[PDB]
């Protein structure tokens, strides 16, 4: 969270890896514009990647099936 | 010749006092040293390091 | 340093002093008899502790 | 030259009894001013209610052994310090305790006078072993303010007190805890200014509120004196 | 100008951004260490003294 | 809950500036919960008039010097900034001081306005080395409380002052040190009961009297906001 990481790292397992994954997320929710999963509380975005990220609720594999769910339905209204 | 002058300004021969605290108002509980030390102002001002 | 200093000033005993050898209620209470001057700091007694 | 008039900005309630009151901005040094002034007041000249005497039949000494009490003596009167008292009529009431069998003795077994309140009817002043040992005492609460520790009164009065009169420190004062602590307000006007935060905790008999209103009146009252 | 809605945009802009601080010489990793910052009124860095 | 309310007994002026005002009775405790506070509020902040901007004839700064003055323009400013006046009627007062000769230019010689009060007049501003010496200058006496440097005012004030209108450093404050005792009152029954004996030292602009009303109304007005609390 703000002060300390620990609880994000349980859940991915790696602090490399949890910066990676929550440069990820924080980039979308930046520049992507979409909204976060968790309030706002007057956080930077770093921030609540961080957060999302303790609830369980961003996870490499989350951010990959997201993705591919929302170009896959792009490719859809493609036709 | 330290303690001779002391006593001749009526001062604590050892030289350390009572101090009581500014903030709280009450005595700091064993004495403290206190005297007049020649302090000078060095050429490391943060004006010109920052 | 100067934070262990405090810890060991506080965290230390002597052989008759303010309040000793009563009993206290708890930590909250040390902290109450210390402030209000009736104990001194360092001084043996015997609290309940959970 | 109104000064600085603070904002209560934070009441976080943490427990039932245990507070954090939160108040900014002061001018520049009155964090201190104001903590210490109350501080002071809080612990030591809040008026309260407190135990003060026990004699416990079978006892004539804190030192002394009761059978079919798994606590000491001395744990018994240690847990009647923490006992929270509220009388309303008057300035002293002479409790009994009374209790027989197997069981904790909590303060809900205390013959009560109708004008004399117990706060925490769970607090265990002692337990029982044997379900044919008894326990029967008499309680003196008196009305004071500040702290009385025992060995102040033990000396104090020479009035032949008889033979079983355990004396036991009185708190009277309501306030568990109280510590105070100053941080710094940054405000766009000016940031030496400073913030005041108020960590109080008390025993039941008050709300913490009503405790610093009443500690905040007190200095008051001795101020208005010689105000003018 | 340093208009007061300036200091107001620094300390939003400066909350959740964490800033290294270095002391040479850097003898080992923990000789770099990434802090957060608190805006105070001065010319001279304040350093936690545990560290 | 008897509490005995306290009253300024009487003020046992030693010197000119000593003061050891007494004040009882109060409850035991509570000498020190009023002399801290008190301390603090006197000597943290209490209003006083200082010299804030000063103004002398063909003087543009104040690293220059005056011909036939022994003191450089700076050493008057700090012979000004203890300059210990008192204002009666107004917030700002703008004096003038005149004079030409051999001799020490002293703080006697400011041509008074009808309700500013000088207190030191003995307090030597300057001295002039020659007999066609001569200085003349204007000096902005203003109210206030703390210490306000002079740079804090230049920066909060953009207008343009002329070339020539030196600003010197503003400490307002009058009390200078003060200590107390709490001594043990005697009454009748009550022997438990204390007083406070306040020590001021002040620059000689202050009664003490009314220094400790306006401390105990700034404390009053301050714990306005616990007595009624949110």
């Amino acid at each position: 969270a703000r002060v300390t990481v620990q609880d994000a790292v349980e859940k991915i397992g790696n602090r490399f890896d949890l910066v990676l994954v929550a440069a990820r997320r924080a980039r979308q929710m930046q520049v992507g514009g979409k909204d976060p999963l968790v309030p706002e509380e007057n956080d930077k975005t770093t921030v609540i990647a961080l957060r999302e990220i303790e609830e369980g609720l961003i996870n490499n594999q989350i951010l990959d099936v997201r993705e591919r769910q929302e170009q896959q339905e792009q490719e859809a209204a493609e036709l | 010749e330290i303690k001779e002058l002391l006593k001749l300004g009526d001062l604590p021969t050892s030289g350390q006092i009572r101090l009581y605290d500014g903030r709280t108002g009450e005595q700091f509980e064993r004495p403290v040293t206190v005297g007049y030390m020649y302090m000078l102002k060095l050429n490391h001002l943060v004006d010109d390091k920052m | 340093q100067d934070v262990v200093l405090g810890l060991y000033y506080m965290t230390r005993d002597c052989v008759n002093a303010k309040g000793e050898g009563m009993v206290l209620t708890g930590p909250k209470e040390a902290e109450r008899l210390y402030r209000s001057g009736l104990a001194s700091l360092h001084a043996r007694v015997k609290v309940r502790i959970t | 030259t109104e000064f600085l008039k603070p904002r209560l900005v934070d009441i976080e309630q943490v427990s039932s009894t245990h507070a954090k009151v939160t108040l900014e901005p002061l001018e520049r040094g009155f964090g201190h001013t104001l903590g210490n002034a109350l501080r002071r007041i809080l612990l030591s000249s809040m008026p309260g209610c407190a135990v003060t005497e026990v004699e416990i039949d079978g006892v004539l000494h804190e030192y002394s052994t009761k059978e079919g009490v798994q606590e000491d003596i001395l744990e018994i009167l240690l847990n009647l310090k923490g006992l929270a008292v509220r009388v309303q009529g008057k300035d002293e009431v002479i409790l009994t305790l009374n209790k027989s069998g197997i069981g904790p003795v909590t303060a809900a077994d205390i013959t009560h006078d109708g004008d004399v309140e117990i706060v925490k009817p769970q607090h265990v002043i002692c337990h029982l072993t044997d379900e044919n040992a008894s326990i029967s005492m008499r309680i003196k609460v008196q009305r004071g303010r500040g702290y009385v520790p025992a060995s102040t009164r033990i000396h104090s009065e020479e009035d032949e007190r008889p033979i079983g009169r355990l004396l036991v420190d009185a708190c009277y004062s309501p306030v568990e805890r109280i510590a105070y602590n100053v941080e710094a307000a940054r405000v766009e006007q000016r940031t030496d200014l400073d913030k005041l935060v108020i960590e109080m905790e008390t025993n039941g008999t008050i709300d913490p509120e009503e405790a610093i209103r009443r500690a905040a009146t007190i200095l008051a009252e001795q101020l208005e004196a010689f105000v003018d | 100008r340093e208009e007061a809605v300036v200091w107001d945009i620094l300390d939003e802009v400066i909350r959740e951004h964490p800033v290294l601080l270095n002391r040479a010489p850097t003898l080992h990793r923990l000789g770099i260490q990434a802090f957060e910052p608190v805006l105070i009124e001065g010319k001279a860095i304040q350093l936690h003294p545990l560290v």
